[PDB]
């Protein structure tokens, strides 16, 4: 009695159901294992770093400057003009501009042709 | 499973720390802390003058201001201000 | 994802299975005599075949109680208040100002409690004498260059404090 | 909120709630005794004990924890380290 | 299909509405007229009720 | 207007079912109200919607407070699972809900009867659009089952709360504000709607099942 | 009710549509029917600020509550009597306002079927 | 208006033969006693300017924003310690006697009657502004964002120059009273086209628009806090300012022409602020607020409705003001943790306790709240864009949603909910940093209770 | 700081739907429950807890009288 | 002395609140009681919703066919 529990972008697949995690290899053990190390070892260099009486400021993370210099200034390198890259620019930042540029067009040619004709409702439209 | 006796001792040692660090965070000379109807009258009178001088003088001589949706008057009525009858409504029947 | 070990056990696996399953039937069951009936029975349906010999057997069992489950489950389960996503969940968050603050007083009011300052500065003399040597060999001397693990040894050479203790001990009450 | 807690209540406490189970008895129940080593309870009911624990004293206790408990001196312990217990 | 139905019963709902077996309200002085927009003495417009 | 008031009514009516906090419980409820004042300004009748918010407004501060000085008294644990037996403990709160629960739906003479009652009256007697008198129908009866059931697991079942226990409630400012807001939803509403200029033609030539069919609904 | 149903189930023509209620003309049946009294003296009735769509018949029993209203207040129950005269009024207007319906009903499936069927 | 020239030079020998810690007090004090001679300027009545030369004159467009810079420099100049208080005494007060030039040269530019003697001190306010930014810096890219800054500016604000001389030598003199009394309709010819698009494009550069608005946020996050400042507040309102002045002249060719910028100013503004709601880097989200708002501004000077310019000058002096302060406050918190980030420095609610204050207060006068002067330029904007078109309100509520947005996050972001437990080096905050706060603060909300000085020329 | 903590065994598996659940689940052959940690919630001055139309149906117990009083009055 | 916590039984109660507490239901009672019966009997129409207007053929304006 169930529906297999389909996953999305947005529908985590959760730690319970994976099911791969209930057929092992000896491999993800030793990957489980390794990955233990080296957070073991961030958290000992971290608490080495953390509980000095004498330290005063910031502990300077590495991965957070890392981030945000990766985020920041190197996106610009690297970067090579692809024919997915330019059609998704030109779509994304001339297509809506000149979509919106074709509606205010239409718009203002209706409004000043229909004052032309007068029959619009500024009876009283002082505050223009 | 279980604990293994390193995590117990270590624990241990952890638990005569703690108390003691709470027990000090009790502040305790017995003497902690020490220096190096007219409410009505006030706000029932005060600020009823000041908006009562305010919404006289300078309110009612600028011109188009606090104005009043008249009050309504009736058929049996007589007019306080000049004096005269208002005329009342006719015969009731038909009901 | 967890300090001591990599992976779980089988054992912790269906052990965790067990605990959640019977706090969501608490919270699907109100009146709390029909829980404990119906508790008893998933107490029985894992008693059935708990001694089977196998363990592929185990885990196929374990992988299809996982579908069974998540097919019941419930919505909203009556999680405590102060489990993650329960109603407080550091409700008091406001009010854990830490401890290496209040150092930076004016000493007027550090002339308003004199026994607490003096008794914090015989504490923080205690840090600072016993850090270096004691604490700074046994984190170096004891592990290999790969750690492999994050519980931390105990102080029982001769005398003094546990090693990185500070933060550990001078945490918030919870209750401020 | 205001309740008084100490030591001694929550032992006592702990220890009450202990010897009202059903499948052990209170004729050789001291505060220094393990679960499975001497009482002999199986490990499920020891998660059943856990789980009596978390449902009266009104706070979950983590399974990185509730694997090695086993004896209600370190309960004791644990919970009246979790509620600071000191004034 | 909640949203879709719920707007499919309010259009069906926008088509067939449901009403008392009941007349017009009516109104004393021309449809209630002076107490309209106006006009005062453009179109009196000649309208009468009568007791049924 | 009135098409988006039947459909808030009907879907927080909806949602209010199995909902297993008071505060949440609360919020649906006193959105499936504002769903019925946006009915009462769909049928012209702006002075009613008005009323309603007067008598909602004295009603749902005091079912909010009563619920507060519950929640604080009980440790906050808040939720519907681990609640139930308040019931002659000490039960002035028990009076508070009981009389706020009870005016939630249409009780023939206090004060939820007028404002609501009034209002699906004008709803029905109007050139409406036949779907959202049903909808609002059909949500009266929901809040009528979500205030049976936040009174049979508040007050009524077997009580599944931890030990060690110190409900009081011994405490002047508590008293007082109850007392002084249920003294408010038992005559406030009365005396409000009672000495007001008529502003609307009332309606008052129903047949029958029309004018019964709010008390039937409750009641069913 | 039951005009809903018979409406949106049976036929088209005998169900009279709403909101467009003069279809056939007034003295119809009448001859010399009529008196709309109308004694509520509209220049007072201006007077006295009533709201509009209520400047109608049954009205100066409106008057006459909103006047023993206005002139005994401290009474908070004071009005009881003419506010139920009120009250009787308009159910006098709503009766002849289903009067006008169902005349205009009865008019329209009788006449219409004779015409429609014998022509 | 030469009353306020030659106090500002005489300024500027004070801070060199004043002694060793002296020349912070007698700036300071003196820079204070110009901003009351300042205020004493008001007095603009009606029907014309007030003329202070053939060289000075002042609408009521250039009051408020020259009392905004004589106010603006004391507190920038007592704002600017505590990251070069430990440098040398000859390149303290050579830091300080250029804040004092640039006062100068922008006085120079809000009176400036002629429209060359405008441009001349336009790029006279372009120089020092260089050399505060790549001396003090304090980051590696600072070469980068001056030289963007120079070439932008210059490249853009160049032909401006050779249409300015083709009207003095086919119409006269430059004075905004005879170029005004006498221009004439110019019609839609090419000619005309290219002379419109040159002036305006210049502006557009200096504003910025989308198309070429990456000139400012390097120029803001690689700067210290006086060119920061002083580079947003006075230097866009002052383009602002320029654009205001030139549009009398070419009145018909503006509604043939000015479709594409309203269009790349709106649509812009809409993914200015959306690309200002997920960037780390503190400092760059006040810059692409400005960004965002300084597009607002274009659109309201392009059409030419007397409710949008008066919503335009009110939305400049009052962004102005806050993007400053906000600037001012993001300083701040970089003394206290030498950051720049933003998901590092958390907590500060319940340590530093009055803080909380002035970035709550800060940012609802970025999120327009109602009273305040923001909300005043932003709403009369909004309803001369709806008197423009039926249809583009749209866009101007998106903007009014994403604004709030991206402002309440950076508030509930940097300064809500748990410290990080191991930074234990903040002090609690100084009078001098809450002394600057209020200086900022406390004139936007005494403008707020009367605020018919900041409407501007068509009051 | 005395609380003086009642003891157990001073109930026993006799409140009512513990008893009836223990011999349904007995019938079933189980046997096994957690057992008396609930008979404090059914006992005291809980157990016969009032029904729902008993507690709606609470007002006149003095409200019928001073209603006569009221109407004779 | 003020109110105590009590462990595992039922708690103690003030004859105050309880003799508040049954006050109020009852004048809740007594109210809808009062307001029931004396003054209004609103939950009836109180006017006679007629029939099918009169039921009178050749009367409101029929001709005979
Ligand atoms: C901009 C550039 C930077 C400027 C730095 C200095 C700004 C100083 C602004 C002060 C504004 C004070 C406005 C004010 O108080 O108006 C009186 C305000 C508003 O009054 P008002 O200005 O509308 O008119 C009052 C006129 N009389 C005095 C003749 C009646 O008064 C109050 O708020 C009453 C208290
Ligand atoms: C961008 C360059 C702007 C150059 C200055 C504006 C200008 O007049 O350009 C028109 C100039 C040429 O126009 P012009 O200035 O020679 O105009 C001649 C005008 N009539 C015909 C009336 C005598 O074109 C360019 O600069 C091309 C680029």
């Amino acid at each position: 009695s169930f529906p297999k529990y389909e996953p999305s972008r947005l529908a985590s697949l959760p730690t319970t159901l994976d099911p791969a995690e209930y057929d092992i290899s000896s491999e993800t053990r030793k990957a489980q294992a390794e990955r233990l190390a080296i957070r073991s070892r961030l958290k000992r260099e971290y608490q080495l770093q953390y509980n000095d009486p004498s330290r005063r400021g910031v502990v300077e993370d590495p991965a957070l400057i890392r981030w945000t210099c990766a985020r920041s200034a190197n996106v610009y390198p690297n970067f090579r003009p692809n024919t997915k890259t330019s059609l998704l620019g030109a779509l994304f930042g001339i297509g809506p501009l000149i979509f919106w540029y074709y509606v205010f067009k239409t718009d203002r040619d209706r409004k000043e042709k229909l004052i032309q004709e007068g029959k619009l409702d500024r009876t009283f439209n002082i505050s223009y | 499973s279980g604990y293994t006796p390193d995590e117990k001792l270590r624990l241990q040692q952890l638990r005569e720390l703690r108390r003691r660090w709470l027990k000090d965070q009790e502040l305790s000379p017995r003497e902690p802390v020490l220096p190096p109807s007219i409410f009505a009258f006030t706000h029932v009178l005060i600020p009823v003058w000041i908006i009562h001088y305010y919404l006289k003088y300078h309110v009612t001589t600028k011109p188009y201001t606090i104005v009043e949706k008249k009050p309504r008057i009736f058929p049996g009525d007589t007019i306080l201000e000049t004096g005269e009858v208002i005329p009342p409504m006719k015969e009731f029947p038909d009901q | 994802f967890l300090p001591s070990a990599a992976y779980l056990t089988h054992q912790q696996k269906v052990l965790q299975l067990y605990k959640r399953a019977l706090r969501h039937l608490e919270s699907r069951c109100v009146h709390r005599d029909k829980y404990r009936y119906f508790a008893c029975l998933l107490r029985a349906r894992f008693d059935e075949h708990k001694n089977e010999k196998d363990m592929v057997k185990a885990t196929q069992l374990l992988r299809e109680a996982e579908k069974e489950f998540w097919h019941g489950q419930h919505p909203q389960p009556y999680i405590f208040p102060e489990s993650p996503g329960g109603t407080s969940y550091e409700r008091y968050e406001c009010y854990k100002v830490p401890e290496w603050c209040l150092d930076d007083w004016h000493p007027s009011e550090k002339a308003m409690y004199p026994d607490y300052f003096a008794k914090r500065e015989q504490w923080k003399k205690l840090r600072r004498e016993s850090w270096e040597r004691e604490v700074k060999q046994l984190q170096e001397e004891t592990p290999v260059g790969g750690p492999r693990t994050e519980a931390l040894p105990p102080a029982r050479k001769q005398g003094d404090l546990p090693p990185l203790w500070w933060h550990i001990v001078t945490r918030p009450r919870e209750r401020p | 909120d205001a309740p008084p807690l100490t030591l001694e209540g929550i032992k006592d406490r702990v220890l009450y709630v202990l010897k009202l189970y059903d499948k052990i008895d209170p004729e050789k129940l001291s505060v220094n005794s393990h679960f499975m080593k001497d009482l002999g309870l199986d490990s499920l009911d020891q998660v059943e004990i856990i789980m009596a624990m978390e449902d009266e004293f009104g706070f979950e206790i983590p399974d990185i924890d509730a694997e090695k408990l086993m004896c209600p001196q370190e309960i004791v312990d644990y919970i009246a380290d979790k509620k600071d217990v000191y004034e | 299909g909640f949203v879709a139905f719920m707007l499919f019963m309010f259009w069906v709902g926008e088509t067939y509405p449901t009403y008392q077996p009941v007349g017009p309200k009516q109104y004393p002085y021309n449809n209630l007229y002076l107490e309209r927009g106006g006009d005062p003495n453009k179109e009196p417009e000649p309208v009468v009720h009568y007791e049924i | 207007m009135l098409c988006l008031g039947a459909m808030t009514t009907l879907f927080t009516a909806m949602c209010a079912l199995t909902q297993n906090d008071i505060k949440k419980i609360i919020a649906f409820s006193t959105s499936s109200q504002l769903g019925l004042m946006m009915v009462t300004i769909g049928i012209n009748q702006p002075h009613l919607a008005f009323l309603h918010i007067c008598t909602h407004a004295f009603f749902k501060a005091m079912l909010f407070m009563c619920s507060g000085s519950i929640i604080h008294s009980l440790n906050d644990e808040q939720d519907i699972r681990k609640m139930g037996g308040l019931f002659k403990a000490m039960p002035f709160t028990t009076t508070a809900l009981i009389i706020g629960s009870l005016a939630l739906t249409g009780m023939p003479f206090l004060t939820g009867f007028y404002s609501k009652d009034l209002i699906i009256e004008s709803a029905n007697t109007s050139y409406t659009n036949a779907w959202a008198l049903l909808m609002t129908l059909v949500a009266t009866s929901f809040t009528a089952i979500y205030s049976t059931r936040i009174i049979f697991f508040a007050l009524l079942g077997q009580p599944r709360f931890p030990t060690l226990i110190n409900i009081n409630e011994n405490n002047p400012f508590l008293i007082n504000s109850i007392k002084r807001l249920l003294i408010g939803s038992l005559f406030a509403g009365f005396i409000i709607s009672n000495n007001i200029p008529p502003m609307t033609i009332p309606q008052m030539t129903m047949p029958h099942y029309l004018k019964m069919t709010a008390l039937t609904v409750t009641i069913l | 009710g039951a005009h809903l149903a018979r409406r949106y189930l049976g036929d088209a023509s005998v169900e009279p549509e709403p909101l467009r209620m003069p279809t056939f003309p007034p003295d119809y049946g009448f001859p010399e029917r009529k008196e709309r009294e109308m004694v509520a003296t509209q220049q007072e009735m201006n007077d006295a600020q009533l709201v509009l769509q209520q400047r109608d018949y049954c009205a100066h029993y409106l008057i006459r509550f909103l006047k023993c209203k206005r002139d005994s207040f401290p009474n908070f129950l004071a009005c009881k009597h003419e506010q139920h005269d009120w009250d009787y009024c308009e159910h006098l207007d709503y009766v002849k306002r289903m009067k006008e319906f169902e005349r205009e009903r009865r008019l329209l499936q009788r006449k219409k079927r004779r015409e429609q069927r014998e022509a | 208006m030469l009353k306020y020239i030659i106090p500002t030079m005489m300024l500027m020998p004070l801070t060199w033969l004043s002694k060793n810690s002296m020349i912070w007090i007698n700036t300071t004090l003196h820079s204070l006693l110009i901003s009351l001679t300042s205020l004493l300027l008001l007095n603009q009545f009606g029907d014309n300017s007030l003329n202070f030369s053939l060289t000075f004159f002042s609408d009521s467009l250039s009051t408020p924003l020259l009392i905004l810079t004589m106010w603006l420099l004391p507190l920038m100049l007592m704002a600017s310690q505590h990251h070069l208080s430990k440098e040398n005494l000859a390149r303290k007060k050579l830091f300080i006697s250029m804040l004092i030039l640039l006062q100068l040269f922008l006085i120079m530019t809000f009176t400036a009657t002629e429209l060359i003697f405008f441009y001349i001190m336009f790029e006279a306010t372009l120089v020092p502004t260089l050399i505060i930014i790549t001396r003090w810096g304090n980051q590696t890219e600072r070469l980068n964002a001056g030289l963007y800054f120079l070439f932008y500016t210059l490249a853009g604000s160049l032909p401006l120059l050779v249409a300015l001389i083709y009207i003095q030598n086919t119409m006269g003199s430059l004075n905004f009273l005879i170029l005004q009394y006498w221009v004439q309709p110019m019609p839609n010819s090419w000619s005309n086209t290219f002379m419109w698009l040159a002036c305006m494009m210049a502006f557009m550069v200096k504003m910025p628009l989308y198309g070429l608005h990456l000139w400012l946020p390097k120029a803001h996050v690689e700067a210290p806090i006086a060119g920061s400042m002083v580079l947003a507040a006075i230097l866009l309102k002052l383009g602002g300012y320029g654009m205001m002045r030139i549009t009398l002249l070419l009145n018909p060719i503006t509604d043939f022409m000015a479709y594409p910028f309203i269009m790349l100013s709106l649509w812009g503004m809409i993914m200015t602020s959306s690309i200002c709601l997920r960037q780390t880097d503190l400092k760059s989200l006040i810059a692409y607020s400005s960004v965002s708002h300084m597009a607002l501004v274009i659109v309201a000077i392009l059409i030419q409705t007397p409710w949008s310019y008066m919503g335009a000058t009110a939305l400049m002096i009052a962004h102005g003001l806050t993007s400053s302060m906000l600037f001012c406050l993001a300083n701040s918190n970089y003394e206290r943790v030498h950051s720049r980030t933003m998901i590092l420095a958390r907590g500060l609610q319940t340590l530093l306790p009055l803080m909380a204050a002035w970035w709550l207060l800060a940012s609802l006068t970025n999120l327009a709240l109602p009273p305040s002067i923001n909300l005043i330029g932003e709403l009369f904007v909004v309803m001369s864009t709806f008197s423009w078109s039926n249809i583009t309100i749209i866009l101007m509520g998106l903007n009014m949603v994403i604004t709030a947005l991206y402002s309440l996050y950076m508030l509930i972001t940097t300064q809500r909910g748990k410290h990080t437990h191991h930074i234990n080096n903040i002090l609690p905050s100084f009078t001098r940093e809450n002394a600057l706060m209020s200086l900022h603060m406390l004139p936007l909300l005494l403008l707020s209770l009367n605020p018919k000085i900041i409407l501007g020329p068509l009051y | 700081s005395k609380m003086e903590l009642p003891d157990y065994k001073q109930w026993k598996i006799e409140g009512t739907p513990l008893e009836t659940v223990q011999e349904k689940l007995a019938a079933r052959g189980l046997r096994d429950p957690w057992g008396r940690n609930e008979a404090w919630r059914y006992m005291g001055g809980f157990a016969n807890n009032v029904s729902f139309v008993g507690a709606l149906l609470k007002g006149f117990k003095w409200g019928f009288a001073a209603f006569v009083v009221a109407v004779g009055a | 002395a003020h109110i105590e916590p009590r462990y595992r039984q039922f708690p103690q109660l003030t004859r105050s609140q309880v003799i508040q507490a049954e006050f109020f239901s009852a004048t809740m009672w007594f109210w809808i009681l009062w307001r029931f019966w004396h003054d209004s009997d609103a939950v009836l129409g109180h006017f006679p919703y007629p029939d099918p207007s009169q039921w009178t053929d050749e009367e409101l304006g029929i001709p005979p066919d």
